[PDB]
């Protein structure tokens, strides 16, 4: 048969690297009727009921129909040493809570080199040069990749999705737009990972030639 | 001239599916001494000779238009039958509501199957949301209706809509 | 054991290399799945904008694993029908579904450009390592379903693993090909290739080759 919903999202990674940005990890109880609401969040956090659980309002959905959001606010350190965490919901409508688990990937872990290959000559024939940043064999599959310019951001790059090595290691390849006008007057532009295997969580290589 | 009879849909609605069952009702004359109804399909002669049509499987070569006529009571007035084919299908009773009426909306299946997550919408959004399945009473006219009035659900974990209907 | 609930239906393409490349047979498939105790049978009626279904051979029921004998045909293609862009219908029909369920396919719109194709080389700090890393990059392309492969010469390594297309910018598709070889061949002095399969490539082929 059908009910409530339950759906169970980990912190954003750049939210759980980098101690500036608060981890936390969303529980959203959807398809939550209107006329048998009241939905009741357990949260549990490697045997702990965790009473700092701050859940949300009802919210108004075209399909009528209600949807529940509530934010745990998390610790750096107690998701990445591998604590289990577990969102526990029951309304008037589940004959039977419905609890769903999660705790970040669970496996051993790998450093990602950070390698930076450089425009081939050829593209500098085109009106804007391709900037790549490679970035080898990892684990697990959470990162950030991200581009910089002498002192701050650049927004103009795609970043293709993590791919499954022959080891068993994770590689990506960001690769970043400029003006060969850009390239070519020298400016150092700076690739910034940030994964849960390198000291301090954020490593960063620059090109320039 | 004399009483016209009058035909009964069993159920109510004039929206069937090619498994759903339907059976018309005549009452008009109840023939006094001895019964006897004469049915009309498409302008013509059907042999029930009951009081009552048994449709059990519908399915297309049965909707059309439809009379009725006892030992009396005239001959009856035109009364519709479609039967389309599909997964849902929003039947009402009629759909020409003016003023301010109330309207009792269902959202059907086909081959009596289970419907899970319901819902209702109003010419794109929704209005009421169910969890099982069940009709949509809307009492006292909106007087904004007169949209696209359709339904979705969930037949076992397809994914289902239903043809659309105008009201007004 | 079943539960049941009404049969799917899923539509697969043809493998890029069996389009863009002759002699290959290209084909359309037709997997429907879901069927149960009651038996569901065949019919299988494909179109082109209405057709013979004289390219099918639907195959054996398979069951594995949940009881739900799966059941799929394939409908083979010339390698011209599809790219100029036709169609292909499935209307597979069965025993407990109300009416019958069909689906298209199809090849994918849109203006192809050619793609363009960069070879990129060892990264300067790479080389501290008995393994280095050949990149290709293809980026510019439009329709998706490209090829990519390399080869030593006359020889094929899967050494390479290879990015699936991601969305640019502008519309057009870009991916990055990785191979990683002992850094002997690439310093001592070998020439490898990356080739490319594109609709939108001369002959659809261009191979980029690399060496020290
Ligand atoms: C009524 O409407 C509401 C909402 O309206 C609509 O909402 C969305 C869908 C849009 O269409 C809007 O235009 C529109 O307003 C409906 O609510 C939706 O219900 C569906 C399911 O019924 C949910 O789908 C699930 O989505 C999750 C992931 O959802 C993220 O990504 C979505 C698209 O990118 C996005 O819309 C969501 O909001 C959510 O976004 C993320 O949010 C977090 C939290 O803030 C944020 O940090 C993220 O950054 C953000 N994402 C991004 C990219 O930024 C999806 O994962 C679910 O898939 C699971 O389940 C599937 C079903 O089996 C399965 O196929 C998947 O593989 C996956 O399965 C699980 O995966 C793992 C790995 O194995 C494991 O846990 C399980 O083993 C596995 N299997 C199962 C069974 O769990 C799923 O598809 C929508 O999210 C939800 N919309 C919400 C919540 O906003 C509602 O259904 C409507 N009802 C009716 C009756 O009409
Ligand atoms: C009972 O029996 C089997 C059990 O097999 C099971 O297989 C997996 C799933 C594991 O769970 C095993 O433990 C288990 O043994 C089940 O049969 C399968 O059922 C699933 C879902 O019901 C189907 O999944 C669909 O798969 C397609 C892609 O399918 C290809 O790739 C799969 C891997 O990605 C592969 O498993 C398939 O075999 C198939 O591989 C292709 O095979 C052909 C020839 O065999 C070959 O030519 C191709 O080259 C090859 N392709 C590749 C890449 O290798 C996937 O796309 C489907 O997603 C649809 O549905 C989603 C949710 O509805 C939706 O989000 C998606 O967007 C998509 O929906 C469509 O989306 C587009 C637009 O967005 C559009 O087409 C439509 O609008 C929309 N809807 C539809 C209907 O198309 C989907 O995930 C399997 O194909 C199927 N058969 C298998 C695995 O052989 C069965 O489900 C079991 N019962 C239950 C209840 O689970
Ligand atoms: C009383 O009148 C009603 C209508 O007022 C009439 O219902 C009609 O019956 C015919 C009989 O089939 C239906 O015709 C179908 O029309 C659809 C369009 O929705 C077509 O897609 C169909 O074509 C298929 O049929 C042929 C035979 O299977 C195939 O050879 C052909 O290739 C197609 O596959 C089909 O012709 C019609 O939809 C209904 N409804 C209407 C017209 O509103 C009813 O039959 C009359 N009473 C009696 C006893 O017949
Ligand atoms: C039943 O349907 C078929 C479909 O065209 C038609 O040949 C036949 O005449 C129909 N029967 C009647 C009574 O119309
Ligand atoms: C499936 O049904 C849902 C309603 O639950 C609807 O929002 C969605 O649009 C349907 N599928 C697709 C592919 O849109």
């Amino acid at each position: 048969l059908g009910g409530p919903s339950v759906f169970l999202f980990p912190p954003k990674p750049k939210d759980t690297l980098m101690i500036s940005r608060t981890p936390e990890v969303t529980c959203v109880v959807v398809d939550v009727s209107q006329e048998d609401p009241d939905v009741k969040f357990n949260w549990y956090v490697n045997g702990a009921e965790v009473h700092h659980a701050q859940t949300k309002p009802r919210e108004t959905q075209y399909n009528s129909t209600y949807r529940v959001v509530s934010v745990l606010t998390v610790t750096h350190q107690d998701w990445l040493n591998g604590k289990e965490y577990t969102c526990k919901v029951s309304n008037k409508a589940l004959p039977a809570p419905i609890q769903k688990t999660i705790s970040k990937d669970k496996g051993q872990p790998r450093e990602p080199q950070v390698y930076t290959l450089p425009p081939s000559r050829e593209e500098l024939t085109k009106n804007q040069v391709s900037l790549t940043c490679l970035v080898k064999g990892f684990y697990p599959s959470d990162i950030v990749v991200e581009w910089e310019s002498s002192g701050q951001p650049e927004n103009t790059y795609k970043t293709t999705p993590p791919v499954l090595d022959s080891d068993g290691s994770y590689f990506l390849y960001s690769k970043l737009t400029v003006d060969k006008s850009r390239w070519q007057q020298g400016n150092v532009f700076s690739c910034s990972v940030m994964h849960e295997a390198l000291h301090n969580h954020y490593t960063q290589k620059s090109l320039s030639v | 001239d004399l009483p016209k009879a009058v035909v009964f849909l069993e159920p109510q609605w004039y929206r069937v599916l090619e498994k759903d069952s339907v059976t018309l009702k005549c009452q008009g004359a109840y023939s006094p001494e001895d019964q006897s109804t004469r049915w009309f399909h498409n302008e013509s002669l059907i042999s029930s000779q009951t009081s009552s049509y048994f449709i059990a499987a519908a399915r297309v070569n049965n909707s059309g238009e439809y009379r009725c006529q006892t030992s009396l009571s005239t001959l009856s007035d035109p009364v519709q039958l479609e039967v389309h084919i599909g997964w849902l299908l929003l039947q009402a009773p009629r759909w020409v509501f003016k003023e301010e009426e109330s309207i009792h909306l269902r959202c059907h299946s086909w081959k009596n199957t289970l419907l899970h997550k319901v819902t209702y919408l109003q010419n794109g959004k929704g209005r009421k949301y169910f969890h099982q399945n069940s009709d949509f009473y809307i009492p006292k006219a909106t007087l904004k209706d007169s949209g696209s009035y359709f339904c979705r659900g969930l037949v076992g974990s397809k994914n289902v809509s239903s043809e659309t209907v105008q009201i007004t």
